[PDB]
């Protein structure tokens, strides 16, 4: 326990407090959790009232650490559920290449930090519990807390409260020293004479135990470089702990979850890592843990992440004094992949993009999309956006933007001569072309049939209609534009009773995964004037039916 | 003064909308700005045991403004609260020839509010790259934003506000959250007088208001009218077709067939096509169609509006407020005017300001905006240009119209 004001903590509205059952347990165990039980009462964690308490909560014994000493430990659950919401405990961490260099960091972890912080006095008749003799024919004896339990709702939350209050006064009397707090560690950076930084670490130290909080008192902190979270964070950089990718024969679902998952995690700081192919096999069906084959793909993509892997990359931490910058390239098959440095030898961090919906897509819309993430991620980390270096010519994009039917905002840019530059690769005309074949295009389908034609009908009078198997009304409206380009000059102009296929082509696309769309792509880029024009059914279209 | 009680609509939950990360400047101008208000009493630092949150915002008209996001708080009380407090909204006053817009928002900030629901005006002011926990506030007064304020202070308001309208029978005043609309068939010069009038005596009874004359006489429906050529061709006809096909969808009688039949051989685009005596019939009825109003329309009170944008290049942008579908309560076009000193977003924010504005003071209500822009794009970046203090709901269209200049 502990001089800290305690937090009031009503139950939820309507509820009362539990009173669940308690089946007897092993006698041995029931001697442990007396032992332990009676030896935390006397460090004052827990009371002991039995006569007019109608709650109960059950408590079990286990040996986890097995130290010759077993450990008691509560289902809070049905307690949990009744218990009010509390301020979300901080969602997230902190990423290490929106740290500065500070010239010293202490780690300390706080030792049985929730029991060290009281409870609001009122709710402590809702964290009663039992044990009983003798298959209860004989009585048992009953406990409650005064502390924040283990595993209880609102013991995080208040937990970070009444450490936080018990910061403030030190903070105050030490502007120059800098604490940062996570769930039960603190970390202490300063650019003090390290003696000075050692005498400040004492005097924290001690602040803290006067209010009731232990800190390890060896050479406590486990030294730099610190394994957190995942991370090593060295002195004057930082980097992931190592990721081991197991080679196997087979391959679960499971399996390939934890190597994408590895792999993501990896690309925070391994620049040029892929996970297009790894990822379209879990995205086929839901099955939990069906043995997916490898395929071609994955298995180069799998190779060449093996390849960036197997070698050491670090980041470095970041200065407020020396600016941002992010630069962007593209990878293929709507990948890309970016770094965000201060200065061109050493990044902060990097990171990938992946055009995830959209099947028609197009490339320079995905390069805004990207600047979007970064720009998100930025404002996070560091508080400020990137100046961007972007592989984009300016004409290009006043060009796109200004045609674009969204509206898109594009921060301050310079454009970077690095391919594969971005481009657009073909423009529909504006109005139509004089001296230029008409192609009055349709195609149909039918439903349970399942098949169709493909046609057109031109003002020189030439006409070609071409059957299709396995196909869709959208698909074949699609076919008869590609007949229509295959079968023109370099200037057509093509009419089509499709707001479908007017849609896909007006959009400009780069590529598709569709097969006819990449091919109406290569027509267009072939094509030197192309007029696209729309009219509503009900001309040609009959003809094709 | 005792707080009038605020209990919100049975089985209503607080707000729990989390907060936006922001910059650093922002960050430190809201610091700022709430140390200024813990010291004057109007907010105060919250336990753990308080779980609600409403996000907060850096604006600007030269220094920092802090913006509240109370669209779920008001959601999840003045839906009640439109009921027990309503404030009526004169249909008047988009008859008006002049309407300006006077902020009074301070004015709540001498109010106390109900203890009991301070709990719910909670929010947080955020921490740069989760470094710290954020700093957690909840209101002890009437907080701008929020439409629980000017419902509990309109007694004040109409009180402040009797010798006005007694020496001004004619000017039209509504209290919507934080402004006042004013409304009169003054010349311009005289009715900015007035206005400094009311200012003077809003000030004379200790309302600070500080130191953009809007006028309804638009058209309530701007027309969208085909294009008049002095040649037409064979994809002109296609075009005039088109549009006037999409139009059959709200005026029924659209006669076109003897255009249809206008080309009826396979020709080629830039071929023209003749202007038939039955074609020229069949254009002449439907611009004389096109100029009347439409029929049904009506503004159903019980149902919410919902206004939609289309980008036109140039900085030009045209809107639609409706209810149902086709059934158009007020049709308009924006435009920026400043060439490389306004942008998209610039243009986009400023659009849905103005539409906004109308609404209110057409029907009291604001419209749920359909926005042509990318839902993390704007999340980013429409505090840069928001000088509003209510911030209308809004969502976001991923298919374009392939209908552009079918509505200008
Ligand atoms: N475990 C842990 C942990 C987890 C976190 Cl999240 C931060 C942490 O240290 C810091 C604490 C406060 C700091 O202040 S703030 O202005 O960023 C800056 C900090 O060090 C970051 C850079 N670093 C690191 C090690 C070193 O040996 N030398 C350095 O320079 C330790």
């Amino acid at each position: 326990i502990s001089p800290i004001e305690t937090v009031p903590v009503k139950l939820k509205p309507g509820m009362d407090g539990p009173k669940v059952k308690q089946w007897p347990l092993t006698e041995e165990k029931i001697k442990a959790l007396v032992e332990i039980c009676t030896e935390m009462e006397k460090e004052g964690k827990i009371s002991k009232i039995g006569p007019e308490n109608p709650y109960n909560t059950p408590v079990f014994a286990i040996k986890k650490k097995d130290s010759t000493k077993w450990r008691k430990l509560v289902d809070f659950r049905e307690l949990n559920k009744r218990t009010q919401d509390f301020w979300e405990v901080q969602l997230g961490i902190p990423h290490p290449a929106g740290l500065k260099k500070k010239k010293s960091v202490t780690v300390l972890d706080v030792g049985d930090a929730y029991f060290s912080v009281p409870l609001d006095e009122d709710f402590r008749k809702y964290t009663a519990f039992t044990i009983p003799s003798i298959n209860n024919e004989t009585p048992g004896i009953r406990y409650q807390y005064n502390v924040l339990p283990q595993g209880w709702k609102g013991s995080p939350a208040i937990f970070q409260s009444s450490m936080t209050k018990i910061l403030e006064p030190f903070a105050a009397q030490n502007p120059d020293i800098v604490i940062y707090q996570y769930m039960d560690d603190l970390y202490v950076g300063s650019d003090l004479e390290i003696g000075q930084h050692r005498t400040k670490i004492e005097e924290l130290r001690q602040h803290l135990l006067r209010w009731g909080l232990t800190t390890p008192d060896k050479k406590h902190q486990k030294e730099p470089p610190f394994l957190w979270m995942g991370y090593e964070l060295h002195p004057d950089k930082w980097t992931v702990q190592p990721i081991v990718l197991p080679e196997k024969d087979s391959w679960t679902v499971n399996d390939i979850q934890k190597l994408v998952g590895k792999l993501n995690w990896a690309s925070q700081i391994y620049p040029g890592i892929k996970v297009r192919q790894l990822s379209k096999l879990l995205r086929g069906t839901k099955a939990l843990t069906e043995v997916i084959p490898l395929t071609e793909e994955a298995e180069l993509e799998l190779a060449e992440n093996r390849e960036i892997l197997k070698e050491p990359v670090h980041g470095v931490y970041y200065d407020p004094s020396k600016d941002l910058i992010a630069e962007i390239q593209k990878q293929g098959q709507g990948q890309w992949t970016y770094q965000i440095y201060q200065e061109p030898f050493k990044n902060l961090k990097t990171g990938k993009y992946a055009r995830m919906r959209g099947a028609h897509t197009n490339d320079v819309k995905q390069l805004t999309e990207a600047v979007q993430k970064i720009t998100t991620e930025s404002i996070v980390i560091w508080g400020k956006t990137p100046k961007f270096k972007l592989p984009i010519q300016k004409e290009t994009w006043e060009t796109w933007w200004t045609e674009y039917w969204q509206a898109t905002w594009i921060p301050e840019w310079e454009f970077v001569n690095t391919p594969p530059l971005v481009k657009l690769w073909y423009q529909l005309e504006k109005e139509p072309i004089v001296g230029a074949e008409t192609f009055y295009v349709d195609g149909a389908a039918n439903r349970e049939t399942k098949l169709g034609k493909a046609g057109y009908v031109t003002n020189k009078g030439r006409q070609k209609v071409v059957p299709l198997t396995n196909t869709t009304n959208q698909k074949t409206e699609l076919q008869a534009i590609y007949l229509a380009l295959q079968d023109s000059g370099l200037e057509v102009n093509i009419v089509t009773d499709s707001q479908y296929a007017l849609g896909i082509i007006q959009a400009q696309p780069d590529k598709s995964e569709s097969e006819l769309v990449n091919q109406i792509i290569e027509q267009l880029i072939k094509k030197e004037k192309v007029y696209l024009a729309w009219v509503p059914a009900h001309n040609e279209q009959v003809d094709k039916l | 003064i005792e707080t009038v009680p605020v209990k919100l609509k049975p089985g209503m939950d607080g707000p729990k909308v989390k907060q936006w990360p922001l910059t650093e400047e922002k960050i430190k101008a809201l610091v700022e700005i709430c140390t200024e208000m813990e010291k004057e009493g109007k907010i105060s630092k919250i336990g753990p045991e308080n779980p609600y949150n409403t996000p907060v915002f850096a604006i600007k008209s030269t220094k920092w403004r802090k913006l509240v996001d109370f669209r779920e708080l008001n959601k999840r009380t003045q839906d009640f609260w439109e009921v027990q407090l309503g404030i009526p909204h004169p249909a008047g006053l988009k008859k008006k020839k002049s309407v300006t817009v006077l902020d009074v928002g301070d004015a709540y900030f001498s109010v106390p509010l109900d203890e009991d629901f301070r709990k719910y005006t909670a929010f947080t002011i955020p921490s740069i790259n989760n470094e710290t926990p954020g700093i957690r506030y909840q209101y002890n007064v009437l907080p701008q934003g929020w439409k629980g304020s000017p419902a509990i202070f309109q007694s004040s308001m109409t009180k402040i506000l009797e010798p006005f309208k007694k020496q001004n029978p004619d000017i039209v005043i509504y209290q919507y959250m934080d402004d006042l609309y004013v409304g009169s068939d003054l010349e311009i010069g005289q009715h900015r007088t007035k206005i400094e009038e009311l200012r003077q005596h809003l000030l004379r009874w200790g309302l600070t208001t500080p130191d953009y004359e809007l006028h309804p006489d638009k058209w309530t429906v701007q027309p969208i009218v085909l294009p008049e050529k002095d040649s037409w061709t064979v994809n002109d006809i296609q075009k005039l077709v088109g549009k006037l096909n999409w139009a059959s969808q709200i005026y029924p009688g659209i006669k076109v067939r003897q255009l249809s039949k206008l080309l009826r051989g396979t020709k080629a685009l830039t071929e023209v096509i003749p202007l038939t005596e039955e074609a020229e019939l069949e254009l002449a009825e439907n611009r004389e169609i096109l100029k009347e109003p439409v029929h049904g329309v009506y503004y159903d009170p019980s149902k919410d509006l919902i206004a939609e944008i289309q980008k036109q290049g140039q900085g030009q942008w045209t809107y639609q407020i409706y209810q149902e579908p086709f059934k158009n309560l007020k049709t308009g076009k924006y435009a920026r005017m400043r060439g490389a000193h306004t942008n998209d977003v610039k243009q986009l924010t400023e659009a849905v300001q103005k539409i906004t504005t109308e609404s209110i003071v057409i029907w009291g209500k604001t419209p749920k905006f359909k926005l042509p822009i990318q839902k993390e794009t704007w999340e980013t970046w429409w505090t840069e240009y928001w000088q509003a203090t209510w911030i209308p709901e809004w969502e976001f269209v991923n298919t374009p119209p392939l209908v552009k200049l079918w509505y200008q």
